[PDB]
């Protein structure tokens, strides 16, 4: 009714929902691809997927399970899901997989059938989507030397260099309890499964604590992939985000909202209340963008991603779209934030209330290992509402005014203009 | 557009002297021209100037 | 760029008082007469000034076949003005034809605008 | 005119008015994508801009979606706020004002870039050749516009008289309290719609077998067969397809796609083998035909096939659930077949 | 490496070198038409520019031609100039240069001109439909270009290493003296062509009988059968096409296009009905196919189709002459199907 | 514009000549040196001015990744040229390398046009 958390060794959390028609299990490694390092990257990309490797998802297909999973940045994440009668099904499936196993997924035949497919699985990804692509060397340069900087699914070069005495190199030393948290998610109880847990002996090496790194950072750089041969252009851009548990983590996602997403073919697009939005449109700049406040447990980011066939006029693109960013320190409107306000929630909604358990539970799990707990969607609203005009206007004032951004790119971006254009746009003459 | 783009005056502006694609590499020797205008500009003034008080 | 919306209100107004109809479409009629412009093949919303976003609405919206008679009549214009003459005294536009056949879009276009002019600074209170 | 609703202590309450007009429906070819396509439009009162800009400042959103069967006008917004949203469909339904410029500039538009989208995805290709070779001219229509068939703006209408009717709808809702629809639903310009009668196909549908049709196509390579299933096959191919698509099968990473389909009198049950070689489709189609002939035990995956059908049901219409337990071994029959990318160098039927 | 040529008393001589590789011979989809795009380009001796500009001024001009079974290189000039355009074919024949460049800029862009003349008729659309469903592989292969297969440079010069031998082509010639000929052919490279093997079809082809494909197209709607027949069945359906398109048959004028190919193994009966409505579509094919299963004396058209086959043939070549006075009756028995344009609201083979 | 079929003629004689090759050859190997231009990572085909014809003949001609290749050391130059620097001593285009890979189009689109020239002004005696 309020999310239960309670820990006996294992942090065993939960969340109830009476009208699921299924539930999930699983754990979440307080430790992502970003406690990784520049040569054995895509470690936690390749620990996923052994893990769905057609042997463990055989076995698991006859029981009725199915696995899921992902890596993130500051997390990861190994889930099950089934049917919510079948919840020892999945905590005793749980518990060969990660206590009991070792090497039976650790085969010399498995790994070297996992390793040459997610080989592949890196090869279309950089190949062909650009959009993410773009996305993730956004990190990379904005990060560069330092932990957020290693993309999630790794690089093709530290991937064809790693064997199995790699993948435990990372396991037995971030694959812990004290670096975990088991989570329950859609149609079970909180004394469903931390009855079923500790039904289980044993402790595997106890005491024991991840390592760390040197904390993250973040400065004003490029990184350009210009490939002529490529029908569109796309491009993202972002200044000094806010961390996750950041007092301005609202108010800067409130400051997303604003301009928001487009999309220039679905008609409804068209037409958002979105000032920018009157200036792109004209000469139709772009096929579409979006923007974000990506919010991580050291630093952030902050800023936007667009997609466009119009190469002879991205230099107006960019310049719109960042003067506009302007007005967020000296003049939105505040009829404008009501409409963020609004939006946010709808959108925070659909995020956080939607009718599939596997979300829920990364989630879930990520956000009780930073903070401790989760926060409520009224927690969060009677946040989201506090915030004024002036509490954007703050925000810019700091964040966005006259700082340094991190633009990346591919395709035709010969126009994208250079860097003491672009970073310039960040501020306006005044007298 | 941007209007320095797109205004009648302001695009020659843009388009010779903001917007212009110079070649990456160029030196000191290419800043000839422009201190060229500008003398031709300081011959134009004080000779006008001058002209005032000329016999 | 005083407003069609605007002039159908005061225009529509003097319509229905049979009070001022009676007084001033004498004159209105005496008015499009004297324009002289039906003797140049014109239809009245021939002669609206075109170069408005409104207009290219309003032309972009008007039909196929519509726009094609605007057209020869337009150059007909031209034509006869630079031959320094009027029209074939049967060619003119008879007085039932001067229909406004336009002004529903530029009136339908206005409409739009004015209501995006609106809801671009719709405030709210709290 | 039926009416759900499941409520819930959440805070983005949701909505729809599944419609059945997809695709089966269409009176020509792909009359539906124009009226998809020309949903939450301006209506006779409400223009589509006041319509999208004072939502977001209550915070919701609208999207019809097409289907085969549907044209589900769902919504999606803050609880709160419900009969908003419901008046909204509602107004939709009755009064779109479908002038000829709406469609020229944004309904026509929109529907072409749907087709862009359709001609560089073969699978998607070869789907709609499956339905227009085996059940033919029911749902072997048409499912997005393409011009072959000049769908006037008349054509556009005509079809909204048809399908938007009180005996052809079925409003849902979740997070919804099931008493302030029905209330809401009633007060709305809903019941004043023409009631009509239905269209929904009780008696089952005319289907052929054994028929194939191949297409010229610059892209992956992809070829796909098609089997009119039964009201009674429903479950088996059910269990199928999650076991073909699934770590027990060994010819799940020989398939590149399989799902069946549910109508309210019937189904298909398409696999789909796609990649760029045309050898691969040749190497991978030779097999599965075969394995699947000499007889496949698909009862292994019941205890699977039940769980990724309690997930993917989410609407609160869905179709026969228990039907599961009563399966056992599959063996197949008679079969259509549509080959897509270099034909010149893909399999026949007659050697499949 | 036949060779013929009868002499007159004219100014215009002519010429030709009769290959046999149309699309039947085709290795990949449209190779020949490659080929065919390739002739009278740049020899390793002789530049396109110069073998173009020298002709005017000796005042003749050359033309590669297309077709299922040929690739015809025939000239036209002034008689007393013969070798001149003999050695000029022969030259292409050894040594055309295949450069990367000469594909490009000349090759791949004239190919792909004849495309979109192509891809806005669909009588020609569907008469690759009938083929490459009734004969298949062979005879049923794309006649054009159309890069669903990557037909690189390398395949488009293995193709010409093949078609180019002794033993598959036959000279021909029309106003020129038969001595000369065989002379300056012998003098000629052509004499030094690898001989190899000849790939002409004396055994008959695989057929099929009662396959059917449809195609989605903007344009005139378009439907048309295919028939497989014989080295005997020849001349009945020459005295057959020759009376549907004459004032003796009442539907001549339901039927827009009717003709029988000949080749020297087989042969393809196509009718075309083609209109912009997708009515007269099915109100001319239901009658059609009808009338003629009902049965058709073929005999009064026997004095017609003997002159329609006396002035269509000018080529030096041709397949069975007196094979006509032996015709009477017709029936259609079995056949293939294609319908092309409106497919949702045209004809099926079920209801024909 | 002295031509490359020019340049052809009277280096290909100096080259056969093992009179002239002797003599000739290790100046013009000292002088392919003192240009500097292959410690810009500079392969001697990438200078060859390129605004007329017969270059733009003979780069829509150059093999695709060999066009790749060009650009980036014409890049490379102009990025270091303006760091106003020279490149890391092994970055440097080395002797084997500096292979005239244009040549040929330029040549053979040289002789292309040569060619078109004479046959555009081909008299005839009768
Ligand atoms: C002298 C110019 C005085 C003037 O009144 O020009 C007004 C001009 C209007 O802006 P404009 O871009 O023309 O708007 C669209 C209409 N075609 O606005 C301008 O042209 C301002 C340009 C400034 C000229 C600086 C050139 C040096
Ligand atoms: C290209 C531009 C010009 C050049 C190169 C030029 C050159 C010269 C030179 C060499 C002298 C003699 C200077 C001296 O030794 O005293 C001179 C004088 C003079 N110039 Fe110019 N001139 C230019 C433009 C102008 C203009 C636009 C005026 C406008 C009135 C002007 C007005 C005068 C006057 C009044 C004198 C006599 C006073 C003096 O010699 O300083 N000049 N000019
Ligand atoms: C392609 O590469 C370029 C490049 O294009 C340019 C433009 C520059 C920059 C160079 C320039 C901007 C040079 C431009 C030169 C001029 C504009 C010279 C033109 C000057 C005139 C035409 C003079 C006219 C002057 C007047 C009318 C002033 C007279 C008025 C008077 C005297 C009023 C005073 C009188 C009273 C009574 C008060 C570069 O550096 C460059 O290198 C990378």
């Amino acid at each position: 009714a309020e999310v239960t958390q309670l820990s006996n060794g294992i942090v065993v959390a939960t969340e109830h929902n009476p009208s699921a028609h299924t539930a999930s299990v699983g754990v979440v490694f307080g430790s992502g691809a970003a406690n990784e390092n520049p040569y054995n990257n895509g470690v936690s990309n390749l620990w996923k997927n052994i893990f769905l490797s057609k042997e463990n998802s055989a076995v698991a297909a006859k029981e009725g399970l199915a696995l899921s999973s992902n890596i993130s940045r500051d997390f990861q994440s190994y889930i099950v899901s089934s049917l919510p009668g079948s919840t020892d099904k999945s905590l005793d499936f749980l518990n060969q997989s990660f206590i009991q196993q070792k090497a039976n997924l650790l085969s010399s035949s498995n790994f070297e059938a996992t390793k040459k497919s997610v080989l592949k699985q890196v090869q279309d990804f950089e190949d062909n989507d650009h959009p993410n692509r773009v996305l993730e060397h956004l990190h990379s340069t904005a990060f560069q030397n330092t932990p957020l900087s290693l993309p999630t699914r790794g690089t093709l070069e530290s991937l064809e260099n790693l064997v199995v005495a790699d993948l435990e190199s990372f396991a037995n030393n971030h694959f812990l309890n004290s670096n975990a948290v088991v989570v329950g998610t859609g149609n079970i109880k909180h004394e469903d499964l931390v009855n079923s847990i500790e039904s289980k002996n044993l402790s595997l090496q106890t005491g024991t604590k991840p390592v760390l790194k040197k904390k993250a950072a973040f400065l004003g750089s490029e990184v350009r992939l210009r490939d002529d041969t490529l029908p569109k252009a796309w491009i993202s851009l972002a200044v000094e985000g806010e961390p996750v548990n950041s007092p301005n983590y609202f108010v800067a996602k409130l400051a997303a909202q604003i301009f928001g997403s487009y999309n220039a073919f679905e008609p409804a697009s068209r037409l958002q209340g979105i000032k920018l939005l009157d200036n792109i449109q004209e000469y139709q700049l772009c096929d579409n963008f979006n923007h974000f406040s990506l919010s991580y447990k050291d630093s952030g980011l902050w800023g936007f991603s667009t997609a466009t066939r119009n190469v002879t006029m991205i230099d107006d693109l960019i310049h719109f779209t960042l003067k506009q960013w302007n007005r967020l320190t000296i003049s939105v409107t505040d009829t404008e934030v009501e409409r963020a306000k609004s939006l946010l929630k709808l959108q925070l909604g659909q995020l956080y209330e939607s009718g599939n358990p596997v979300n829920d539970a990364n989630l879930l799990g990520a956000e009780v290992l930073i903070k401790g707990s989760k926060l409520s969607l009224g927690e969060a609203f009677k946040k989201i509402d506090a915030i004024t005009v002036k509490d954007v206007k703050a925000w810019a004032g700091k964040r966005l005014w006259d700082q340094d951004i991190a633009i990346a790119g591919t395709g035709q971006i010969e126009g994208l203009l250079d860097y003491m254009r672009i970073r310039s746009d960040m501020s306006m003459m005044r007298w | 557009m941007a209007f320095r783009k797109s205004n009648v005056y302001l695009s020659l502006v843009n388009s010779y002297i903001i917007d212009s694609p110079q070649p990456s590499s160029i030196n000191y020797w290419w800043n000839m021209g422009s201190l060229l205008g500008l003398c031709l500009v300081i011959q134009i003034v004080t000779g006008i100037f001058m002209a005032m008080h000329y016999s | 760029p005083q407003s069609f919306t605007s002039i159908a209100r005061i225009g529509d107004y003097i319509l229905k008082s049979p009070v001022l109809s009676k007084l001033c479409v004498p004159v209105a009629n005496q008015f499009i007469n004297l324009a002289g412009y039906k003797k140049l093949g014109l239809k009245f919303d021939d002669l609206i000034a075109e170069e408005n976003p409104i207009m290219q609405t309003a032309l972009r919206r008007l039909p196929e076949d519509e726009s094609y008679a605007r057209a020869y009549r337009i150059i007909r214009a031209h034509q006869t003005e630079l031959t320094h003459h009027l029209l074939p005294r049967n060619e003119w536009i008879k007085a039932q034809e001067d229909v406004p056949y336009l002004l529903p879009y530029i009136l339908e276009a206005e409409a739009a605008a004015k209501e995006k002019d609106e809801l671009d600074n719709i405030e709210v209170s709290k | 005119l039926t009416v759900s609703a499941r409520d819930a202590p959440t805070k983005i309450s949701t909505l729809a008015v599944k419609v059945h007009g997809g695709s089966r429906y269409a009176t020509k070819d792909g009359v539906a994508h124009l009226l998809n396509r020309f949903n939450f439009q301006n209506t006779n009162t409400r223009s589509a801009l006041k319509l999208v800009r004072e939502s977001e400042l209550l915070g919701g959103t609208f999207k019809s979606t097409l289907d085969r069967e549907y044209i589900t006008l769902k919504a999606t917004f803050l609880k709160d706020d419900l009969p908003y949203y419901v008046n909204a469909l509602a107004d939709v339904l009755y009064k779109t004002a479908f002038k000829p410029h709406e469609l020229t500039e944004s309904v026509l538009p929109a529907a072409r870039y749907d087709y862009a989208v359709a001609e560089q995805c073969p699978v998607k290709s070869a789907e709609d050749q499956l339905y227009a070779i085996t059940f033919r001219k029911g749902l072997g229509n048409p499912l997005l516009y393409d011009g072959v068939e000049r769908v006037s703006l008349q054509d556009i209408k005509d079809f909204a008289d048809k399908v938007y009717t009180k005996e052809n709808l079925e409003v849902s809702g979740e997070n919804v309290v099931e008493a302030d629809l029905k209330r809401f639903v009633d007060e709305s310009l809903l019941s004043t719609l023409p009631a009509g009668k239905s269209l929904v196909s009780k008696s089952e549908p005319k289907f052929f077998l054994g028929e194939e049709n191949r297409v010229r196509f610059i892209g992956d390579s992809v070829a796909a067969i098609g089997i009119p299933v039964n009201k009674a096959s429903l479950a088996q191919y059910e269990v199928l397809a999650n076991y073909l698509t699934s770590a027990l099968s060994e010819l799940s990473g020989l398939i590149s796609s399989a799902k069946l389909d549910k109508f309210t009198d019937g189904g298909l049950f398409t696999l789909f083998v796609r990649d760029q070689d045309s050898a691969v489709v040749s190497s991978n189609i030779k097999k599965i035909v075969a394995d699947l002939k000499k007889g496949k035990d698909l009862s292994p995956a019941i205890n699977y096939t039940k769980l990724k059908n309690a997930v993917q049901n989410e609407s609160v219409s869905s179709p026969i659930e228990l039907n599961f337990d009563a399966v056992k071994d599959f063996k197949l029959g008679k079969f259509n077949y549509v080959a897509v990318g270099d034909v010149s160098n893909l399999p026949y039927l007659d050697e499949l």
